């Protein structure tokens, strides 16, 4: 796993733990511990029901923190079934996180701006809000009270006068709490993340079970021009130690090669001599060595399943 | 060659042959065509008529007449007049023709600027050295008897197909193939060419061949290690470049023409390994003894002798008898071949049919 | 990605719309299965 992959994983973990409930952490951590993970396997790992995994998968899908992949499977001894797999498409999740972080801060900042504006007015009976400008064209002939249009009743001043400080406090808190996301996004922008696919995710798969019914394989149909929406993403070394006897053998081989090369160029026989008169063409020391060795020895003593396959 | 040696961009080159006839539309370009496609007068196709007008309309600046020994012919010389040009060059290894039209080149394209010796370039490593030889295959008794009675035109086929020539060619081919040589067997007579090829199981080329098939044969002969020899004909007599060919044999000939011998020898004068120590290319000439072929053989090598080449007479090929199997070794086959060569001279009614 | 690119935030994705998903009569035939096609060199 590349170092950036850990940064993305940590960003996803922080977002899920801070902005989603408890069961959401379980679902996404399961398919972050593993790569693409079948729905049946996901249910078996967390021991939760379909009616409980539904809301979790649905919300993590709407926010694009999890991607789905449906493919037809043909078990050798069962009816063909359509299996559903869940994985994480990091470019998609990061964009969703970045947009949501920006929007939440922007909404609070705008609320700070709005709450710092004049109050306004409301009618107690019809519960209709009037702005400062709108209320100034309804005041009575005595210039004493603002009268409603539908009810013809005095208006009551609106709230939000005192929140001038609370909204700033809320923004002060959020940026402190949301700090890790901003720090992680900065590091992500520096690097370049590769978009993930079901097949690509399968390369990092940690099998969940011994005998999972789902075949964690991607065998795409042959010559299928059909394109689904959002289903595409952007020697041997041998050594030989040569001994002295091998060296002389190699020299003999080299000499033979030179001799063969010389023959290939030599002229034929008929071109060598003038062939006029010839008929026309047509249809013991070992004992001496031992007695020496004994003699020197005396001296030194004196001094001292059938399928198609290939070969790789 | 033009593309490889200079920086001529492919866009400006147009080849006007029988296959493709598109012409360059860029301001200045190059046309490489042939006399047959440019010297024709009577019948030109619609596709080939626009191209000829394109050639004639523009005022060219240079014309390169390759193999200029054929320009003074009855009709080829017409191109030198029709095509407008301020400079004319002639390129030919041999400047000889049987008739007296050779001198006509003086007022067609101009004088002869430069000439080069053959042996001088041979000793400097620019062209290969060749041990020219002339094998004397004595006509067998059975064939020879018919040669006396038969007329001139059939006598040729008779002394081209004598079995001894088959044996000599088979022995030389095997001997040189073992030496890792690429052999070319020329024959102006097509019937013998096919008979030799089908007997030895080797590819052959002759006039009826589509351009691609002969090109495929040429490429295979160059780079395919299994096909070491081919069987060319009069088409490959001149202007075909085979850097790999080293040995050369000829079984037939176009009478007394001295040029064809030199042009054929040229196929092996450019052998790639023409500088390794002791290398000598080979040029064999199988001729039947006591026949009119010797009259033409001693006459069709009078130009190479002037250049400096010397032909060596080979009466007998040593070790030829011990070869396992020789073509037409039994009299039965010789007799069979002799006779074989001797004999050579209402829409609704549509359903009904 | 376009909306993120208008606010000045680098988008780590692209619009999927930009994913560009990428003679006759022969002469000698006794050489039936010998001629290997050495078309280019
Ligand atoms: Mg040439
Ligand atoms: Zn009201």
């Amino acid at each position: 796993d590349r170092p950036i992959d850990d940064i993305v994983k940590n960003l996803l973990k922080f977002v899920v733990r801070g902005f989603y409930g408890g069961s959401f952490v379980l679902v996404l951590d399961a398919i972050l511990f593993h790569s693409v993970l079948a729905e049946d396997d996901l249910k078996q790992l967390l021991s939760i029901n379909k009616t409980e995994l539904g809301p979790l998968i649905a919300r993590l899908r709407s926010d694009r923190l999890i991607s789905i992949h449906k493919q037809r499977e043909y078990p050798p001894n069962s009816k063909s079934v359509e299996r559903v797999y869940y994985y994480v498409k990091y470019p998609h999740a990061i964009d969703a996180i970045k947009w949501k972080v920006h929007q939440v801060v922007q909404r609070l900042k705008d609320d700070l701006d709005k709450n710092s504006e004049p109050n306004g007015y409301m009618c107690p009976i019809c519960l209709t809000k009037y702005t400062q400008l709108e209320a100034v064209q309804l005041l009575n002939f005595d210039r004493t009270e603002f009268l409603c249009s539908l009810c013809d009743e005095p208006l009551v001043e609106d709230d939000s006068g005192k929140k001038n400080k609370e909204k700033q406090d809320k923004l002060n808190r959020l940026m402190d709490q949301i700090q890790p996301i901003i720090d992680s996004l900065k590091k992500i922008d520096d690097s370049r993340i590769e978009e993930n696919t079901f097949e690509i995710a399968l390369a990092r798969l940690i099998p969940p079970q011994n005998q999972s019914h789902a075949a964690y394989t991607y065998n795409p149909k042959k010559g299928s021009t059909m394109f689904r929406p959002g289903d595409s993403a952007p020697a041997t070394l041998h050594i030989n130690i040569t001994t002295a006897s091998d060296e002389v053998a190699q020299r003999e081989l080299q000499e033979r090669q030179a001799e063969e090369k010389r023959k290939q160029n030599a002229v034929p026989e008929w071109h060598k001599q003038s062939t006029i008169g010839k008929t026309a063409l047509g249809r013991e020391e070992r004992e001496n060595e031992k007695t020496l060795n004994d003699y020197y020895a005396a001296l030194a003593k004196k001094q001292a399943l059938e399928d198609e396959f290939e070969d790789v | 060659q033009f593309l490889q040696w200079c920086t001529l961009q492919p866009e400006n080159c147009a080849v006007f042959t029988s296959d493709n006839k598109e012409m360059f539309q860029t301001e200045s370009g190059l046309v490489v065509s042939t006399y047959s496609m440019v010297a024709n007068t009577r019948n030109r196709s619609h596709d080939s008529q626009k191209v000829m007008d394109f050639l004639t309309g523009r005022e060219w600046g240079f014309i390169i007449l390759d193999e200029v020994h054929v320009v003074p012919a009855a009709m080829f010389r017409r191109v030198v007049s029709t095509i407008a040009a301020h400079a004319k060059l002639g390129l030919t290894a041999t400047l000889v023709r049987e008739d007296d039209k050779i001198g006509d080149l003086n007022f067609l394209i101009g004088p002869k600027l430069y000439e080069a010796n053959w042996m001088e370039l041979s000793q400097k490593g620019h062209i290969a050295n060749v041990q020219c030889a002339e094998v004397w295959c004595p006509m067998t008794a059975e064939f020879y008897q018919e040669y006396l009675r038969e007329t001139a035109r059939k006598r040729m086929l008779l002394y081209i197909m004598n079995p001894t020539k088959f044996q000599a060619c088979q022995f030389l081919i095997q001997y040189h193939e073992r030496r890792g040589d690429k052999i070319i067997v020329f024959s102006d007579n097509v019937y013998a060419l096919q008979e030799y090829a089908l007997k030895m199981g080797k590819p052959f080329i002759y006039g009826s061949t589509p351009q691609q098939e002969r090109m495929n044969i040429l490429q295979n002969f160059q780079y395919n290690d299994q096909i070491n020899t081919i069987f060319l004909s009069k088409v490959g007599d001149t202007s075909i470049d085979l850097p790999e060919a080293t040995c050369l044999i000829q079984i037939s000939s176009h009478y007394g023409s001295r040029r064809q011998e030199a042009q054929r020898l040229g196929r092996i004068l450019r052998a790639k390994r023409r500088n390794d120590e002791g290398f000598n290319a080979f040029f064999y000439s199988l001729v039947s003894k006591d026949t009119q072929e010797m009259y033409y053989s001693t006459k069709r090598q009078a130009f190479l002798v002037d250049q400096g080449y010397a032909f060596k007479v080979i009466t007998h090929l040593h070790g030829m008898e011990n070869i396992p199997n020789l073509a037409y070794a039994s009299p039965r086959e010789r007799r069979e071949l002799l006779q074989e060569v001797l004999l050579k001279n209402h829409p609704l009614i549509r359903k009904m049919y | 990605p376009r909306k993120l690119q208008d606010l000045g935030l680098k988008p780590a994705s692209v619009d999927p719309a930009t994913i560009k998903r990428q003679k006759g009569k022969i002469t000698n035939t006794h050489m039936t299965g010998i001629l290997k096609d050495y078309s280019h060199r």
